[PDB]
RNA sequence: ACCCCCGCCGUUAGUUGCCAGCGGUUCGGCCGGGCACUCUAACGGGACUGCCCGCGAAAGCGGGAGGAAGGAGGGGACGACGUCUGGUCAGCAUGGCCCUUACGGCCUGGGCGACACACGUGCUACAAUGCCCACUACAAAGCGAUGCCACCCGGCAACGGGGAGCUAAUCGCAAAAAGGUGGGCCCAGUUCGGAUUGGGGUCUGCAACCCGACCCCAUGAAGCCGGAAUCGCUAGUAAUCGCGGAUCAGC
RNA sequence: GGUUAUUCAGAUUAGGUAGUCGAAUGACCUACCU
């Protein structure tokens, strides 16, 4: 019945249980319009509903937590693919080359000494 | 003054606010850790030697 | 109209207005409209009458303000001048009172750079 | 600041108090700048220090809720 | 203004909350 | 760099016309990365174009760029010993870069309050063919005919 | 019922000093839930390299104060015979409460 | 290259988490229940030119699939024989020199905070991609026994007074900001800008004049994005946005 | 706006010279060297 998979990105994971139904998409409660208000990006995150041609017949609800705001939408596009290409082996002969499974390693970078942001230097000089 | 101020430090006979901080080993005025009592240079050095438990070389 | 015996604040917010008016900063403002009931929002090219003496002879006597005010402030100078207290030779030779750094900057109290 | 108790040395107090109880002199020499003035410490002289000497300054009513230091310069040509 | 001594973000940067910032 | 060609950074297309171009413009709208502050300001103007004129703002926007795309160019080269301007043939990405790039300082010249409606004024002022914009453009392909003489260092 | 706490410096001798608490408890006692590791509160010391000066290259260590935990539930009579005995501690400092 | 962080998943453990499945619903994961999953650390497999294509003698390069990740995937720890007679007798020790009723020793006060200047690194701005204000939502890491302070009263606030819980994934610093909705603002030395300064206050501490931060009221300075020159950065980077700690009475 | 003269304040130099270069004020319309 149900189906499922694990979105996460920037410490900012993201459950996806999915059981068919009418496009009801409630996700740590408030729904899918709701939440996410004012920010372009939202209307992406569904694609791999618009990849299987199911908008208006899936309802969903997504656990997601952590990260910033934005960050956790992409954690929702990939815990959607997992979720319908686990109940469905014929959805990613499709769905992958299109590109939507990979974790997206870009984590923010680490601090380093002797510097301002791991990289920006202080304003050099010789004077 | 480096010996007759390392020793002055142990003895807060008046006010508090002169309970300076002070090393262990070599009675540094400055950058004493209070969890150590040490100053930066040996607390590098005895870090290097071991001495110091459960701290290890941070490399994340 | 006329507020301050001298200042006219005229054709802009009432809260505002008030503001420009010396003595009176952004608070000083924001006190007159709660204890008058007036509305923040409107001008003072379309207010009644009896809000143009109701207002200002309000705020006018209430607290110091206008050159009687700046009065006070050229006045605790000279207590502190004619005696000599290091808040005061401050004034004298016209460095700040903060002890900041005269060494770098401070132009603002000190004058445009003169490099000499 | 010292809003509760005006600071200030209780030798100050002493050295000035015998100077009332019997309307004594008011030569003085201080070295606690970091004293509030007491208020009916006036005509009084007090030589403050400064890390250089003892200035014969005087005092007023004006110069009461000021510090001793205030009215002794600490440094050469201010 | 991150330094404006009368402002929202005003304290936000000096460490402190004070009369424009909602305290306990 | 000196070894590889180091090649482009292959956007990802737009959230509502689904082409490349349209959200490249955005990100030189974009300041301190607030792609979602820039796409509303030009997207505000999307709609500021089916007002002026029931034209869809995807050939305002089409016809924007390609009549501000400047076709060669004035880049100076030593010689030995010299500093000539020599004249030649854009890359067909530094056209679109420099295009959608003076588009947006356009955008910034004009005396126009709001922003959007500043890049509303352009986008059409630049599909029209005359514009702020658009004569930075004529401007540098004047530069480049002028010093048509030491085009015969085309490299 | 009964709660053991079990920090410590080393991760070796961590896992296996809450290893052999989990062997004997369970082997001579009622039901005892496995080993628990507590967010490790890692500090975190940064400072200069050079003896005098140079506000750079400097280096940095970390103390990995670790954390575990294990909960029996039958106060039996073998097992609290078999913890107060045979135990192998060394750098870990546990506290037990009921 | 074997060392760790983050990138895929599982093994182990269940006071982190689930109206997802059922019962109460105060409709609050609060109670019951459970660890499949989020998380928490710890162990381990995975990527090796392995595969197909083409060049090639080999090494290898170039292209495609599978894959979370292909040619060191990203980052860090690491920085050779040396060089700079580089740096430090001031962190410490050390040869030699030199003082040894004072070049040693103690307090009090002063000074490193002095200003006619000049340079270096920076914060904040000159503003309508924006200034102020009411509501609402999303982080990671880090610290907290003479310390982090929820809840209630006084007030304009800093702050104070009473007082619950915490050897700390369970209590606290704790609204993350920018941002979403709505308001005034209308180009102005401006509701931009907060420097400067008068008066009134709170906190630490023997003591805030010299010489502290921090409120509220007022004063609202220079300042229209900057000459010659000149600096950072090739991707989660620059820029931009908030948080924590060490240091520490406070700063 | 341009020309010229000078000056110190910077700037380019490892540094100096000189120059270029910048600014001010009055008048006016890359080179050498240590
Ligand atoms: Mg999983
Ligand atoms: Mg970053
Ligand atoms: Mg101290
Ligand atoms: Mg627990
Ligand atoms: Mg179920
Ligand atoms: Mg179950
Ligand atoms: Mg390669
Ligand atoms: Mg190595
Ligand atoms: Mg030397
Ligand atoms: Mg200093
Ligand atoms: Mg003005
Ligand atoms: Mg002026
Ligand atoms: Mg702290
Ligand atoms: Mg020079
Ligand atoms: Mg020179
Ligand atoms: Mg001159
Ligand atoms: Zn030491």
């Amino acid at each position: 019945e149900q189906y499922y998979g694990t979105g996460r990105r920037k410490e900012a994971v993201a459950r996806v249980f999915l059981r068919p139904g009418n496009g009801k998409v409630t996700v740590n409660g408030q729904d899918f319009n709701e939440y996410f208000q004012g920010l372009v990006r939202a209307v992406a995150a569904l694609e791999p509903l618009r990849a299987v041609d199911a908008l208006g017949r899936f309802d969903a609800y997504i656990t997601v937590r952590g990260g910033g705001k934005s960050g956790q939408i992409d954690a929702i596009k990939l815990g959607i693919a997992r979720a319908l290409v686990q109940y469905n082996p014929d959805y990613r002969a499709k769905l992958k080359p299109l590109g939507f499974l990979t974790r997206d390693a870009r984590v923010v970078e680490r601090k380093k000494y002797g510097k301002h942001k791991a990289r920006r230097a202080p304003q050099y000089s010789k004077r | 003054a480096r010996k007759a101020l390392i020793e002055k430090a142990k003895r807060t006979p008046k006010f508090k606010v002169r309970a300076y901080t002070r090393c262990v080993r070599c009675g540094r005025a400055r950058s004493v850790y209070r969890f150590f009592g040490l100053c930066r240079i040996c607390l590098r050095e005895l870090a290097h030697k071991g001495q110091l438990p459960g701290v290890r070389k941070a490399s994340w | 109209a006329r507020i301050a015996g001298v200042e006219i604040p005229r054709n802009k917010r009432v809260d505002v207005a008030l503001t420009y008016i010396y003595g009176i900063g952004k608070a000083r403002a924001k006190e007159a409209l709660e204890k008058t009931g007036i509305n923040p929002a409107t001008r003072v090219k379309d207010l009644t009458e009896a809000e143009v003496v109701r207002l200002r002879e309000y705020v006018e006597n209430t607290w110091k303000l206008e050159g009687e005010l700046r009065a006070e402030v050229a006045a605790n100078i000279k207590r502190l001048m004619d005696i000599g207290c290091y808040r005061g030779l401050r004034h004298r030779r016209g460095l700040p009172v903060r002890g900041q750094r005269t060494r770098t900057n401070a132009r603002t109290r000190k004058g445009p750079r003169k490099t000499v | 600041s010292l809003k509760k108790g005006v600071f200030v040395d209780d030798h100050l107090l002493e050295k000035v108090l015998e100077l009332n109880a019997k309307g004594e002199k008011r030569l003085i020499k201080t070295w606690s700048r970091r004293s509030t003035i007491v208020p009916e410490m006036v005509g009084h002289t007090i030589a403050v220090y400064n890390g250089k000497q003892h200035v014969p300054v005087y005092i007023t009513e004006n110069m009461v809720g000021h510090k001793l230091g205030e009215f002794a310069p600490t440094r050469t040509y201010r | 203004g991150k330094g404006d001594r009368r402002t929202r973000r005003g304290k936000i940067w000096r460490g402190t909350y004070g009369k424009y910032r909602p305290r306990k | 760099a000196r070894r590889r060609r180091a090649e482009v950074r292959q956007l990802q297309p737009d959230l509502v016309y689904g082409d490349v171009l349209v959200t490249a413009f955005i990100n030189k709208i974009m300041r301190d990365g607030k792609k979602n502050l820039a796409a509303r300001i030009f997207y505000d103007a999307c709609k500021i174009i089916q007002e002026k004129t029931g034209q869809e703002p995807l050939k305002v926007f089409k016809q924007a760029v390609e009549n501000v795309k400047p076709r060669m160019e004035v880049r100076s080269r030593r010689v030995g010993g010299a500093n000539y301007q020599v004249p030649m043939e854009v890359s067909p990405r530094r056209q679109q870069s420099l295009a959608l790039r003076w588009l947006v300082q356009a955008a910034n010249q004009r005396p126009e309050r709001r922003a959007a409606v500043r890049i509303a004024h352009e986008l059409m002022d630049a599909a029209e063919g005359k514009g702020g914009a658009v004569k930075k453009k004529e401007d540098v392909e004047r530069m480049a005919e002028a010093n048509r003489a030491y085009a015969h260092y085309r490299w | 019922k009964i709660r053991i706490k079990l920090r410590g410096f080393d991760h070796k001798t961590l896992d296996a000093s809450a290893q052999k608490i989990v062997e004997a408890a369970r082997r001579s006692g009622a039901q005892v839930s496995g080993p628990i590791p507590l967010p490790t509160r890692v500090r975190r010391f940064t400072v200069i390299r050079g003896p005098f000066k140079h506000k750079d290259s400097r280096e940095h260590f970390e103390l990995r104060t670790h954390n575990r935990l294990v909960d029996i539930i039958n106060p039996n009579r073998k097992t609290i015979e078999q913890l107060m005995t045979l135990d192998l501690p060394t750098g870990v400092e546990i506290e037990i409460k009921t």
